[PDB]
């Protein structure tokens, strides 16, 4: 569960990525993709070369739902109810996979925010990321 | 897949003793049962929302029969799984856009199928040894993925 | 989350477990330890040879607090809290090891109760232990 | 370890300008940080209750650079990770009961400590090609487990 420091520090992450979250989402999934293969099943309509502008398009829309978590991160379930509802009746991802795009995001802000990327941070970043995956999982059966 | 002759010897004894046809057909039902998320692969097959449904459905029962047909015919290659699933590999990544992970939840299911038809004579060391298997195939499956 | 149905099923299938529980918790055990090695790290005090006592008396303690879950299926995080910190706290064990025994204990009801281990009780079942699993897991950081 | 030629070359590079000193020690502090649920095979260390005292230890700081040390040399032999991480594979199982799902840990961990060092030159085709290095090492320090 996140604590207040938790919440403290992703806010303030977060806040820094400001008007780069649509590349960093964009970098997070190409990274992802590359690293790990298996991944790429999800997306066989995809154009997935680099600088395609499907993964670009895609990478605005994951950092944007990304962006409401941190704002709701009180009340998550309820803000995120419709993408565990895509995510668990159509899209189906296995579980998996939230931990792959996860590990990519984190080494994306890594890269970007050297200062901000502290031990604490870190630790916090990754319950964050955690949470959202365990939400957009939750009605999978 | 370090498989002991012993091991070998087991997994080979118990699997002369199934019937592939039926074994096949439980084991594709129950993975569209208890994982309904791999459902997402066979909208094709009609009725899959109860398990009446999926289990009886015949055209789960002819793939399930098919899926465990390739994998009998790769017990009998264990020492070369990867050129005996090289195409099958291929086919799942580049035309069936099908998750690796899956070949993962389906051994483990064919376990529960096997314990569940054999009672006692699935004992551990036995389940040991069809456990490197199972895993043995799934990353064969994948080992073609790019 | 649990759905009717499955509480109703996972109330049968162990009201046929029954007095047998600890030797079914035993035997999950050493099918654990013997099919994923790498689980063995964690009880590096206990004798593991074939019909060990520490085995039997730990295989009936799992089993008890499987039991306790079954009679508290409707308030589950709470009639386990102890468990969730001792894990959490002292154990400290990978989450992964929990879908092992998990896996385990489901192969060794379908290996002593064929009747009753139908594919809707089998996908209950699974869902039932993975609630646990969760719940055991929830304090971990 | 399927490594491509451009692979290896990408690695060996940008190795060369690691401060070992400095990473294994970030690399096991953060791993303690992240996951505190490691700090079990670490009580011997003092005090670990804040990031702040983790990442000051020295006994940790000093663990880290072991480590990373027997990586390093680990990177000089990618066409032999088992044959080389053997006798540390039998002491993690043997005498230390490491669970190996904490060596992945440790190697994404470390991922990130590249990433957070070079930026820009901690490219995408430059993490795939650590992941798969890291994950090399991860199964060659288990091989050995019984
Ligand atoms: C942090 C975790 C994730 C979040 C926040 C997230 C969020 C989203 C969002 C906002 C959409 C677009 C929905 C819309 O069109 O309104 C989406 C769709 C999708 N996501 Fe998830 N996603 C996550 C993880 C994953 C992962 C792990 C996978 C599998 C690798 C995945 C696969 C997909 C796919 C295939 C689509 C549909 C793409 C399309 O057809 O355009 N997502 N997701
Ligand atoms: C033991 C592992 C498996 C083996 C040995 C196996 C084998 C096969 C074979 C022989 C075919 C027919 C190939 C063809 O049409 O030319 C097939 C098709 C297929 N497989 Fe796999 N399979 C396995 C697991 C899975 C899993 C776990 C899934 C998804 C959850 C899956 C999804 C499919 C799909 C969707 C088809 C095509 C069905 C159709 O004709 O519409 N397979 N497999
Ligand atoms: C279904 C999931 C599990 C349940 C219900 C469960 C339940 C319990 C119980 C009742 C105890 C005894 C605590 C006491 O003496 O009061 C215990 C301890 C312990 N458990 Fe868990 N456990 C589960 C899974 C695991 C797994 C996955 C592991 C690691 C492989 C594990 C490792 C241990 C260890 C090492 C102890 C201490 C044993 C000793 O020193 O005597 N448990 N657990
Ligand atoms: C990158 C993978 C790893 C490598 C290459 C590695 C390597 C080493 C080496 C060379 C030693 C020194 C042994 C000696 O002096 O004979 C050591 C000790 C040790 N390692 Fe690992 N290690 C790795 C990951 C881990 C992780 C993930 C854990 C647990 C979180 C761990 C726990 C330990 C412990 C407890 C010791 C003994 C420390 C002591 O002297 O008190 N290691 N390791």
């Amino acid at each position: 569960v996140l604590s207040p420091a938790d919440k403290t520090n992703v806010k303030a992450a977060w806040g820094k990525v400001g008007a780069h979250a649509g590349e960093y989402g964009a970098e997070a999934l190409e990274r992802m993709f590359l690293s790990f293969p298996t991944t790429k099943t999800y997306f066989p309509h995809f154009d997935l070369s680099h600088g395609s502008a499907q993964v670009k398009g895609h990478g605005k829309k994951v950092a944007d739902a990304l962006t409401n978590a941190v704002a709701h991160v009180d009340d998550m379930p309820n803000a995120l109810s419709a993408l565990s509802d895509l995510h668990a009746h159509k899209l189906r991802v296995d579980p998996v996979n939230f931990k792959l795009l996860s590990h990519c995001l984190l080494v994306t802000l890594a890269a970007h925010l050297p200062a901000e990327f502290t031990p604490a941070v870190h630790a916090s970043l990754d319950k964050f990321l955690a949470s959202v995956s365990t939400v957009l999982t939750s009605k999978y059966r | 897949m370090h498989l002991t002759p012993e091991e070998k010897s087991a997994v080979t004894a118990l699997w002369g003793k199934v019937n592939v046809d039926e074994v096949g057909g439980e084991a594709l039902g129950r993975l569209l049962v208890v994982y309904p998320e791999t459902q997402r692969f066979f909208e094709s097959f009609g009725d899959l929302s109860t398990p009446d449904a999926v289990m009886g459905n015949p055209k789960v029962k002819a793939h399930g029969k098919k899926v465990l047909g390739a994998f009998s015919d790769g017990l009998a290659h264990l020492d070369n799984l990867k050129g005996t699933f090289a195409t099958l590999s291929e086919l799942h990544c580049d035309k069936l856009h099908v998750d690796p992970e899956n070949f993962r939840l389906l051994g483990n299911v064919l376990v529960c199928v096997l314990a569940h038809h054999f009672g006692k004579e699935f004992t551990p060391p036995v389940q040991a040894a069809y456990q490197k298997v199972v895993a043995g195939v799934a990353n064969a499956l994948a080992h073609k993925y790019h």
